[PDB]
């Protein structure tokens, strides 16, 4: 089976959750691929199905449980199994459709929405933005519980918001040790709230980081990104030399160049 | 909204089509089946198609099998039932079914899963 990851909301702490997200991380990637000391996620091209997906199994403040599955090319959440169901976003390549039926397969229902994973859809199906969703220990007990009984009866809206909650308390944490910080400060401070700019921005760059830092010039991006700071205020990216501290892992773009020595 | 059209009636043995036009972008991943109620009987799973990225296996009722054929046109956004070999069983309104919420599922075969239903069209089996 696939490597499984274990963490539970009710007793969670600082430590809790970044004993967790540093687990993920580890084995999300070798890795034994790192350029301009930022880790890379395996390429998929070629990826043995054995190897492609971690699971990440979370508790609620009642024992209900969910187990997650996350796709290792891009740390993306693909699907979930209540213990009698398995459900899992529309793929967009046959390749992918393949792999996930490699995933929970001793499950007795099997179901396939009619909607990908990004974030759009996601926005319009909850009714809300994520600039709307608050995050945070609560929306996450709160989001796992749903995502229960959704194989036995929680609408989609409600269903939607919990992924929106799970995919970043998850999935882009592990991605930027940023977001990873401020969820980790959402739990010493015992609050819950929507993420800021900064976060909703950073999930969007992603993608474009990656190509930007794999395709630098020494670190030198050939063009800047823009962000926003936690005040919304814009600002352009033009090295890898800040993200370092940002982002914890990047999808693979292309191969490593050699080193340009001396 | 689902359009169906093409009924009609045929001497036993004969065959007949039905077609269901949807209008909507993300039509390629829907669930698409089809539904006949015969007087008498309740309302019947016929067949079933699963979106092009959920395996898009095909899926047809024991009683119907072989002699019907599903079929969905994505660039055009229609499903199709071909029906070959009418016996006078056949006789029923069908209807079209779209999930909107699902791709692929074990329980295709529920009236349940479908958000979107054409509107019944007669077919008739004379000997």
């Amino acid at each position: 089976q696939y490597p499984i990851i274990n963490f539970t909301t009710a007793g969670a702490t600082v430590q809790s959750y970044t004993n967790f997200i540093r687990a993920v991380r580890g084995r999300l990637t070798t890795g034994a691929d790192v350029r301009h000391e930022i880790p890379v996620l395996p390429n998929r091209v070629g990826l043995p199905i054995n190897q492609r997906f971690i699971l990440v199994e979370l508790s609620n403040h009642a024992e209900l449980s969910v187990t997650l599955a996350l796709d290792v090319t891009n740390a993306y959440v693909v699907g979930y199994r209540a213990g009698n169901s398995a459900y899992f976003f529309h793929p967009d390549n046959q390749e992918d459709a393949e792999a996930i039926t490699h995933l929970f397969t001793d499950v007795q229902n099997r179901y396939t929405f009619a909607f990908g994973g990004n974030y759009d859809r996601l926005e319009q199906l909850a009714g809300n933005l994520r600039e709307n969703i608050e995050l945070g220990n609560g929306p996450l007990e709160e989001a796992i519980s749903a995502l229960y009984y959704y194989s036995t009866g929680t609408q989609l809206p409600t269903l939607a918001r919990s992924f929106i909650i799970c995919i970043q308390m998850i999935s882009e944490a592990a991605r930027f040790q940023y977001i990873e910080g401020e969820m980790r400060t959402r739990i010493r401070y015992n609050r819950r709230s929507a993420p800021d700019p900064s976060v909703i921005t950073l999930e969007n760059s992603w993608g474009r980081l990656s190509t930007a830092i794999q395709e630098s010039n020494q670190g030198a991006f050939a063009s800047p990104i823009q962000l926003q700071r936690r005040n919304g205020s814009k600002f352009s990216v033009y090295d890898v030399s800040i993200l370092i501290p940002i982002i914890a892992l990047m999808v693979y773009r292309c191969a490593p160049p050699p080193s340009s020595q001396f | 909204q689902l359009a169906e059209s093409g009924g009609g009636l045929v001497q036993a043995g004969g065959s007949l089509k039905l077609s269901c036009a949807a209008s909507g972008r993300d039509f390629s991943m829907y669930m698409l089946a089809w539904f006949r109620q015969a007087p008498g009987k309740e309302r019947e799973f016929v067949a079933a198609i699963m979106c092009s990225g959920g395996g898009g296996g095909t899926y047809y009722a024991d009683s119907m099998q072989g002699r019907f054929t599903i079929s969905r046109d994505n660039a055009k956004k229609t499903v199709a039932l071909q029906m070959n070999s009418l016996k006078p069983e056949d006789t029923a309104v069908y209807y079209c079914a779209a999930s909107t919420t699902y791709c692929s599922a074990t329980t295709y075969s529920s009236d349940r899963l479908y958000d979107f239903w054409g509107q019944g069209t007669q077919v008739t089996v004379s000997s």
